[PDB]
């Protein structure tokens, strides 16, 4: 209950606080292809 | 800027499901601030029904919206990212050509709303002028956006370019010697090989989600962000996907406002880079922007001397995640044509 593996596809959502904008959004499936 | 903020982000994860959905599978990376402070600069010079539409495909609502109220929130936000452990600097150019008569009101506005530097280039000069405006973003998102512009059409007459530079710390950061590398599971057949961070003795914002098929991390950078990392389970990533929307985004952060969900956490989270790469004439036109690229569009207010039509958008960005930090960066492109 106190893990987390981010071992299989995830979504990053980078936010800036001050603005409440999303800088950036994705997913990684695979984080062997750059 | 909170009076774009609904906008922005309602364009964010529109933009986020088309890709999704039509190339499903695929890892994705873009900037949807970058892509909306672009087409917003450009409506600048768009007249009529053009510039309404524009803003409408970003996703505000001209009921309730000035277009000033547009513009000057674009200018705010901008001005408050690029303000002084986090880098972020947003900026944006127009390279124009020699040759052409422009409007100063539109000039004007460029550079007073988005800070826009004018940079004159010789259009006839293809390949010298790629690499003038590759160049500059390679320069200014500190060598991670290659080759913005990948095409480039004889009878361009301007460039509108944008990007994006993010490099920030975490509060709570891995310990390298932790680092080993451990199996990732990309699908029921296939597993690669990934070098996988380890911190277990600090509390950490999360929530395993009782609603839907996923875990959310929050983990704050030092300065004013932060990032969500959402952690669909095995094989889930589609129902996440078709719920991902800013008022989900709002659930989420609002969760994990309460200490109940700062916890101690062991967390596994790999040291790796992804990047997008979109044709934003492609995609556009599926997200409202249909007049922007028709034959249809006016764009009068950036010449009277031609007229003017969309040609080639493109968008790039960069993910670098490691044991110190985030590095994130991103470009979005806008060429004119006669
Ligand atoms: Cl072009
Ligand atoms: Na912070």
């Amino acid at each position: 209950r106190h893990i987390l593996r981010f071992n299989r596809p995830f979504l990053v959502v980078i936010f800036s606080t001050s603005t409440q904008s999303v800088l950036f959004l994705g997913k990684v499936v695979d984080p062997t292809k750059p | 800027s909170l009076k774009i903020a609904p906008a922005n982000a309602d364009f964010a994860f529109r933009f986020y499901y088309l890709i999704a959905s039509e190339t499903p599978g695929k890892n994705i990376f873009f900037s949807p601030l970058s892509i909306s402070a672009a087409y917003a600069m450009l409506s600048l010079g768009a007249c009529s029904h053009s510039r309404s539409q524009i803003l409408e495909g970003l996703g505000f609502n001209l009921t309730e919206l000035s277009e000033s109220d547009v513009h000057r929130g674009f200018q705010h936000l901008l001005h408050t990212l690029n303000l002084p452990g986090l880098e972020t600097r947003v900026g944006s150019a127009l390279f124009l050509s020699h040759n052409l008569k422009f409007l100063a009101k539109f000039l004007n506005d460029t550079m007073a709303v988005y800070e826009a530097k004018l940079f004159h280039t010789n259009f006839y000069d293809t390949v010298g002028t790629i690499q003038l405006i590759n160049d500059h973003v390679k320069k200014e998102t500190r060598g991670k956006i290659v080759d913005l512009v990948s095409e480039l059409k004889k009878d361009v007459l301007m460039v509108l370019v944008n990007y994006i530079y993010f490099k920030a710390l975490w509060e709570k950061p891995f310990i390298s010697s932790r680092t080993t590398p451990k199996d990732f599971y990309v699908d029921e057949n296939t597993t690669v090989r990934v070098p996988m961070m380890l911190q277990d003795q600090e509390h950490h914002w999360y929530l395993h989600d009782r609603y839907l098929p996923c875990s959310v991390l929050r983990m704050d950078y030092k300065g004013d962000a932060t990032v969500f990392f959402i952690l669909p389970n095995q094989g889930k990533m589609r129902e996440i996907e078709e719920v991902l929307t800013p008022e989900m985004l709002m659930r989420w952060n609002n969760l994990l406002r309460k200490r109940n969900f700062y916890k101690k956490l062991e967390l596994h989270l790999p040291k790796f880079s992804i990047s997008g790469s979109y044709v934003l004439d492609q995609i556009l036109p599926r997200l409202g922007f249909t007049d922007l690229f028709s034959k249809w569009a006016d764009l009068s207010g950036i010449t009277k001397q031609q007229k003017l039509e969309a040609s080639k958008s493109f968008h790039k960005a960069t993910l670098d995640v490691d044991e110190a930090g985030t590095e994130a960066a991103a470009a979005t492109s806008f060429a004119i044509k006669f």
